[PDB]
């Protein structure tokens, strides 16, 4: 499966990923930024859902998973100072 | 600011040269090539790390093989700060202290590590990860009163990117430059102005200081401070009426690598093939 | 739905264009239509509404409608029963199954319904998210309206401010609440004065002709009226294109003022008659202000001031007639032989400097004259009675910027009502002076003092022209065209605001501008 | 006494190729001209300066075109000119033109027409110049909040972009609700500001469309059976609704509405179908005023409400802005030239309308004056007269009407206009008139162009040519000539309409001659033509399927694209539920061609008070060596 980001937006991360054998998606997180935000786009790692658009100083995300999936990481990142989003990327 | 280098310069009544540069090994010191010439010999260039009171003898100066600032003379454009990077090799080995330590450069296995990656990590990733495409939150190292203080300022390389690199029409000499992208070479990194915030601008005395990224508690150098627009430095305070086109230029060292990676290669500061 | 597809071609060749719009409906035999609101509040029981269509011409379903269960809503359903009815849609016909559910928790919440029909291979699920806001209502309090000036209320040139942390004591239990601090710029444009209509000035348009001071008189009225036009742009309402007709006049009188120039680069009534100290020097400065409209031969105008500064020039620095023109009436108010050492050496002293930029490569000797002349003034500007020489002389200071301390104390004093510099007598010598201490002024860069005195000129109404208005004619209008680029539109516009939050490490500093004013510059903070 | 003449624009377009035609009456052999373009004022030089020969062998006429800058020397208020210069050997010939400073058009497309609080806007600029065409500029842009005030700007570059810049802003949870604006404009041209709104509120889309077509586009005041609406509603995937409807009604006069609480109705929808009628006694009962003809003017608005029976969903739609008129139809002479010719035809362009404004389509009008004179009304709502003029001085004033069968003389439009005699130079009575067969031109076809003349024998045979120039966009298309012998009063030209004609082009011709008592004459005249308004070239979407049925929500489906060679084609896609709550702002070709045309330099849908007048209401300046030349322009705006 490959993705692709609309116009004025910036692909970072694997563009194409292959479902491997081991059950997990080959390459990184496919994220698609504008750069306009104190922090980039924390992303969407597949498999998960991002409730939160504002990627402003202060403000923060939460990441939900699908029925029968167990989320590991941070299920909540805050945008920190200095351009970092605090916790880890979920999956 | 352990990694902080303070060069001067000699010049027979010419007066002397007040830049400075960054501890990239035991024996370099990675700065600005258009603070020396042809002409200046090592006997009148002396370097001083670590706030130390003594001044050490410099073996050779390196300079960029692309470096020419008069390439330019025939467009009609004076200065020519492309390529506009210098390695200083020292005659004695760095003891590193309290005061003095190295900073980290892009491409190399230590980095990698700061950056806390993989370590199959390519090159063309780190560039993504410290350089992403957006307005970038950068730093660097000024001298207050004969006191180093840092500097935030915000890299330029979103959609931004354009409205910073063409205020270097403003820039003395350049005024009339046919394509403002003649001057501005892709080797070049953008900061200052107005947007998204009110950076600070670099001071003659800064420039070759080293454009850091602190992320992660480490301090990553992905640039040169070369040249600004306006000089709002003048040895009695800073113009407190700065221009909007106010913006400062650096040389994005993912683009003179390959000389980086060479000339330091004994240096065991594992840089990446890619 | 129908999707509407539209496309817009851009050709480097053709060009632009934008196609019809193109509708692809997408439809399902059977399928489910979960309408939800935009938002619901927490707590409170709402009802949300299943409609499961049946578009099969000749068909009744028996499906079988499930809502799945989730810990941030309360429905019948559970984690360990199903909350699922089973009904019989007829064909070509819909229908709707309520559910009841309560938002538990706030933030945006998940809603999935499934259903499947029975004796066939036919199913279908929605998953929408709704809104769940906080049970309460949406306040928002003014905390402060500071105003940012330093100077008018600052100290040093700095200004600080406290801002009072919001009030929200009646604040609903666990809820987020940001505070939007604001910046903006506020012009603030202002001043400027109107300029003499070009309607007014029909008549300045003269042919230079006559001897070698009967041409300058001819000529000055229609220099100095271009020059005027050129900076106001008034060629709109004068006439336009009548401009040609004015600048063959320039040249015409130009090239016959030549030909009253002796071989010592010198000029006089007649190529027999002495030279001439002042018609030499009043040359200089009206050829140098005709340097940006026709071409002036380098060697001619500089020559004439090396003539003043080698030949006609004490060590004193002082300049002295030796062939007074004819025409005593062109000289303006020099007339007057009150103080003649300090009134010629000031007139002669100013067409050199309005001439440096020029004769700064062939005259070596330009540079030295002009500190001696300037060190003269200097000397008896404290004992200068008349306020014509006063002016005449300020402004030759002032352009040095020598014009300081006691000196600077009485050109402004020796104005009265200050708005004017007038002397007992005739009105050519007070508009004359006057306009030379406009200049003064405008050199000085104060313009506190200057709206004034322009405005005196204009509610006088002198456009020039006539006997003896050589000087007042030339001089009125080389002050208000000087007023007319020196003349802001706006005060200084540069604020360095930075607000320094104690939840945040760095501070927040913003630059407001004069084009960039006006801007909407907002800082969050979800913590008060 | 050989006479050189020179032809430019009235207003000259910075960064671009302006045209300039040079004549030469009459002279022999060869002549080298040189032409030289500086600022103004002063003879600041040299901003672009041309060569050129004139040939015999080209009948003296030469196509020199220029580019001015591009220069930083042209920076508030007022406006700047530029000294078009031209030298004919040694008679120098100068003339001063206005300077625009606009650098092209800029065109904004927003994917939807409302956001909800916490979606980002895309949006994308295109960067034309004065042609339509891709160009790398410096652009500006803004994001005005309802209140007007500016919270985001930046500064980018459709450089090495192909004229299109791809953008996005973000919405913010606490966002101001109400009709955003995303403001532009070129760099070099702050004034010349482009802008697109945008609106910003809370809301959810609809299951179903509501429609609501009265039987007629207006209401006659007299009309007994009053005003009958008919309520369509079908799901937007096409399926028909089954619901019920609340329609009323009210009156709007001004910018105030007056509702009518007695024309409250529940209609049934049945079948995706229902039925209204107001009848004429509520309507008149609304008001109160005894007289029925002061509704006159007025309009009414109807207000739907389709509800479901499963009261799911809940549709409101409108139909505002119901003129109320007498007359079904009206005339405008807006399109009919304001001067005549005394003794010559006088041509008519009747422009016949309906209450909303939409032409009608097969409509006959005559003049008081005349009868069976009659012309049916065409498609685009344009009609063809002539009537004859006498050689009077006298004003003309003439009358239109509307000879619809079916329909009394009292309920019928009428507008009456009127025309100036055109100045002669030397009262020599010599005229010019250009007679165009009116009929909707296509791009490929062919018009053709008649040169009427007037004048006695004892000069005719000095008249061996017209010039005529062709104005497009506000710049010269082409400039030929018209060769004729002594005896033929009228002559035709062979003119071939191509693409670039689109959308509307003027044509000027003037000829010259050394008639009366001896003195250099000028005549001319203009005449402005539409054409079949479309894109220059094409671009087409259709389905790549073969037919078939209709997809499957998640099912691939192949999309036909048929565009011009090496363009690029932006796509975007819209649930039609979208344009339900707001239809306004979209980006339509129509509404392009309109930007384009309402900004030429040309004012007078033709002829003029004089001969110099012809030129300047054209969008011309001619200026010759014999003291002729056109009057001056100051104003950048048509005047009024
Ligand atoms: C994700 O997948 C696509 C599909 O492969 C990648 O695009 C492809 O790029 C490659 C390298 O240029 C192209 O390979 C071509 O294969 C044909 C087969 O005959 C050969 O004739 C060409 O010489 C060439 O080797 C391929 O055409 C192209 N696919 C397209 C354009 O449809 C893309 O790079 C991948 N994204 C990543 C991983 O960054
Ligand atoms: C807080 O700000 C809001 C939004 O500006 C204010 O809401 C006002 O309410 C009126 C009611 O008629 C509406 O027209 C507008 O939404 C707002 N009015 C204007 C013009 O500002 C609100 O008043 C403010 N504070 C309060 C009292 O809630
Ligand atoms: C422009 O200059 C030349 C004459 O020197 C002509 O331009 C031609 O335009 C026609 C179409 O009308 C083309 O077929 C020719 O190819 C063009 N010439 C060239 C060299 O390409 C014509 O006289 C002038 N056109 C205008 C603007 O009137
Ligand atoms: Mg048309």
């Amino acid at each position: 499966i490959s993705f692709h980001c609309y116009d004025g937006y910036t692909l970072r991360g694997s563009a194409n990923r292959t479902c491997q054998v081991n059950g997990r998606w080959s390459g990184q997180t496919a994220i698609c930024d504008n750069g306009a935000g104190y922090c980039s786009n924390p992303g969407i790692p597949i498999g998960t859902r991002k409730v939160g658009s504002q990627y402003r100083l202060e403000d923060s995300v939460t990441y939900h998973c699908s029925r029968g999936l167990t989320l590991r990481g941070s299920q909540r990142r805050t945008c920190q100072e200095g351009g970092s989003w605090s916790g880890t990327e979920p999956s | 600011q352990p990694w902080q280098a303070k060069i001067s310069v000699i010049r027979p009544s010419k007066g002397h040269e007040s830049c400075m540069g960054a501890v990239v090994s035991e024996y370099f010191v990675l700065t600005a090539a258009h603070c020396f010439t042809v002409d200046d010999k090592e006997h009148s260039i002396k370097v001083s790390v670590g706030g130390e009171k003594r001044d050490l003898e410099i073996e050779v100066v390196l300079f960029h093989p692309n470096y020419n600032i008069n390439g330019k003379k025939e467009a009609g454009i004076p200065e020519f700060y492309d390529y506009d990077v210098a390695l200083i090799k020292l005659k004695n080995k760095l003891k590193y202290g309290q005061t003095i330590r190295p900073i980290c450069l892009p491409c190399t296995e230590g980095t990698t590590r700061a950056l806390r990656l993989p370590p199959t990590t390519t090159c063309q990733q780190q560039k993504e990860e410290l350089l992403p495409a957006q307005d970038i939150k950068a730093l660097f190292v000024s001298e207050e009163e004969k006191k180093l203080t840092r500097k935030e300022v915000y890299i330029k390389n979103g959609d931004k990117k354009g409205s910073c690199e063409r205020d270097a029409q403003y820039a003395p000499g350049y005024d009339k430059v046919k394509d403002i992208s003649e001057v501005v070479t892709p080797r070049f990194l953008c900061t200052g102005g107005v947007s998204p915030y009110a950076d600070p601008n670099t001071c003659r005395g800064d420039s070759g200081g080293p454009l850091i990224v602190h992320k992660r508690s480490r301090f990553i150098q992905v640039g040169v401070i070369s040249w600004g627009v306006v000089d709002v430095c003048k040895n009695q305070k800073r113009q407190k009426q700065v221009p909007a086109h106010a913006r400062d230029f650096h040389i994005n060292l993912f683009q003179v690598l390959p000389w980086l990676k060479e000339k330091l290669q004994d240096e065991d500061l594992g840089f990446l093939a890619a | 739905t129908t999707w509407e597809i539209l496309a817009v071609s851009m050709s480097d060749k053709k060009g632009i264009c934008v196609a019809d719009p193109f509708e692809v409906t997408v439809m399902q035999d059977f399928f489910i239509d979960l309408r939800l609101p935009y938002s619901v509040v927490r707590n409170e029981q709402v009802e949300i509404r299943a409609v499961l269509y049946n578009y099969r011409q000749n068909q009744e379903l028996k499906v079988r409608v499930e809502l799945l269960h989730n810990p941030a809503f309360c429905s019948l359903a559970t984690t360990k029963r199903r909350h699922q009815q089973t009904v019989t849609i007829p064909p070509k016909s819909s229908l709707s199954v309520p559910y009841v559910i309560v938002p538990l928790k706030t933030g945006l919440q998940e809603v999935e319904v499934k259903a499947a029909v029975y004796h066939h291979f036919i199913s279908d699920g929605v998953r929408k998210s709704l809104k769940v806001v906080p049970e309460g209502i949406r306040m928002n309090k003014t905390v402060a309206v500071r105003t940012l000036d330093p100077e008018r209320l600052g100290r040093e040139g700095v200004q600080k401010e406290d801002i009072p942390p919001a009030d929200l004591s009646d604040q609903v239990p666990d809820t987020e609440s940001e505070t939007r601090i604001l910046l903006q710029g506020t012009p603030v444009a202002q001043m400027t004065e109107d300029a003499v209509d070009a309607e007014r000035l029909k008549h300045l348009i003269v042919t230079p002709s006559g001897c070698g001071e009967e041409n300058m008189i001819g000529m000055t009225p229609t220099v100095i009226a271009v020059h005027y036009l050129d900076e106001t742009e008034q060629w709109e309402k004068f006439g336009l294109e009548k401009r040609q007709g004015a600048l063959e006049l320039i040249k015409k009188g130009y090239t016959q003022q030549l030909a009253f120039r002796q071989p010592s680069s010198a000029f006089a009534a007649f190529v027999k008659r002495a030279p001439s100290t002042w018609l030499t020097a009043y040359v200089v400065k009206v050829f140098s202000l005709a340097v940006n409209l026709i071409a002036i031969d380098s060697q001619v105008l500089c020559g004439a001031v090396k003539w003043l500064i080698l030949e006609k020039q004490k060590p004193d620095g002082v300049f002295q007639e030796d062939a007074p023109v004819i025409h005593q009436e062109m000289i303006g108010g020099l007339r007057n032989n009150n103080e003649k050492d300090m009134a010629l050496t000031a007139f002669v002293l100013i067409s050199l400097q309005e001439a440096k930029d020029i004769c700064e490569e062939q005259v070596n000797s330009l540079p030295g004259s002009i500190t001696k002349a300037g060190d003269f003034l200097e000397a008896n500007y404290m004992n200068l009675q008349r306020s014509y020489t006063v002016a005449i002389a300020g402004y030759a200071l002032a352009q040095m910027g020598r014009l300081k301390g006691p000196l600077l104390n009485k050109f402004l004093t020796t104005a009265k009502d200050k708005n004017r510099w007038e002397d007992p007598g005739k009105q050519l010598y007070n508009v004359e002076a006057t306009s030379y201490a406009l200049l003064a002024l405008l050199q000085l860069k104060d313009f506190d003092f200057v709206p004034p005195v322009v405005r005196w000129l204009n509610e006088q109404r002198y456009y020039g022209g006539g006997y003896g208005s050589t000087q007042a004619t030339f001089m009125v209008f080389q002050a208000l065209a000087q007023y007319q680029k020196d003349a802001p539109d706006h005060q200084e516009l540069n604020l360095d605001v930075s607000l320094q939050l104690p939840s945040r490490s760095s501070k927040i500093t913003h630059r407001i501008h004069w084009e960039s004013a006006s801007l909407l510059r907002s800082e969050e903070t979800k913590e008060n | 006494s050989p006479m050189y003449s020179i032809i430019t624009p009235n207003i000259l377009r910075l960064e671009s190729e302006e045209t300039m035609v040079l004549e030469a009456h009459d002279a022999q052999g060869d002549v080298p001209v040189t032409v030289t373009v500086h600022d103004f004022p002063g003879k600041k030089l040299v901003l672009s300066s041309e060569k050129t020969v004139l040939t015999p062998a080209t009948n003296h006429m030469g196509n020199v075109t220029f580019t001015i800058p591009a220069n930083r020397e042209f920076k508030k208020g007022r406006n700047k000119f530029v000294t078009v210069q031209a030298t004919f050997g040694t008679q120098v010939v100068e003339k001063v033109v206005l300077v625009s400073l606009q650098s092209g058009y800029l065109f904004i497309q927003t994917d939807k027409t409302i956001y909800t609080p916490g979606s980002t806007v895309l949006y994308r600029i295109f960067t034309v110049n004065h042609k339509l065409l891709p160009v790398g500029r410096t652009v500006m842009v803004n994001i005005e909040n309802p209140e007007g005030i500016p919270v985001k700007q930046d500064s980018l570059s459709s450089q090495n972009q192909l004229g299109v810049l791809p953008l996005s802003w973000d919405i913010p949870e606490l966002v101001n609700m109400g009709q955003w604006k995303i403001r532009a404009y070129y760099e070099n041209s702050p004034q010349q500001v482009f802008s697109t709104e945008f609106e910003v509120k809370e809301y959810v889309l609809p299951s179903f469309e509501v429609i609501v077509e009265p039987t007629e586009k207006f209401y006659y005041i007299y009309n007994e059976k009053g005003l009958e609406v008919t309520i369509t509603a079908r799901f937007l995937y096409g399926k028909k609704v089954e619901g019920t409807a609340f329609v009323i009604f009210g009156i709007q006069d001004g910018e105030q509405r007056i509702s009518l609480p007695e024309s409250l109705k529940r209609i049934p929808i049945e079948d995706g179908s229902g039925e209204v009628v107001l009848s004429r006694k509520v309507l008149l009962d609304g008001v109160q005023n005894p007289r029925a003809e002061d509704l006159v003017g007025k309009s009414l608005y109807v207000s739907a409400t389709v509800i479901l029976h499963s009261g799911s969903d809940m549709v409101q739609a409108e139909r505002s802005g119901i003129p109320i008129v007498t007359s079904p139809y009206q005339i405008h002479f807006t399109k009919t030239p304001k001067y005549f010719k005394p003794g010559m035809p006088f041509d008519l362009m009747v422009f016949v309308t309906n209450p909303d404004g939409s032409p009608a389509y097969r409509v006959p009008v005559a003049v008081q004056g005349e009868d069976t004179v009659q012309s049916l009304t065409q498609g685009d709502g344009v009609a063809k007269l002539s009537i004859n003029t006498h050689p009077s001085q006298k004003p003309l004033s003439i009358t239109v009407r509307t000879k619809k069968q079916e329909l009394s003389e009292a309920e019928q439009a009428t507008r009456t206009m009127q025309a100036l005699p055109y100045s002669t130079v030397g009262n020599s009575n010599n005229y010019l008139h250009l007679s165009v067969l009116r009929t909707e031109l296509r791009p490929g076809e062919t018009l053709n162009v008649n040169f009427l003349l007037r004048m006695d024998r004892a000069h005719e045979a000095k008249i061996r040519y017209y010039t005529y120039l062709i104005m497009n966009k506000g710049r010269l298309l082409k400039a030929g000539r018209q060769v004729r012998e002594p005896g033929q009063d009228l002559v035709v030209l062979p003119l071939s309409i191509t693409t670039d004609f689109i959308p509307s082009f003027r044509l000027v011709a003037y000829y010259t001659l050394i008639g009366a008592s001896g003195q250099r004459e000028v005549v001319a005249d203009s005449v402005w033509v539409d054409v079949k308004d479309s894109c220059v070239g094409s671009l087409v979407v259709k389905s790549g399927q073969s037919e078939d049925r209709q997809p499957v929500p998640g099912q691939q489906m192949t999309l036909k694209i048929e565009g011009d060679h090496g363009a690029r084609v932006v796509l975007v896609a819209v649930d039609k539920g979208v344009f339900v709550l707001n239809k306004k702002n979209k980006l339509t070709q129509s509404k392009i061609w309109d930007v384009v045309e309402k900004a030429d330099i040309g004012c007078t849908p033709g002829s003029g008070k004089d001969y110099a007048g012809v030129f300047s209401d054209a969008g011309l300046t001619f200026t010759s060596s014999s003291g002729q030349q056109t009057a001056q322009r100051a104003e950048l705006q048509c005047p009024q």
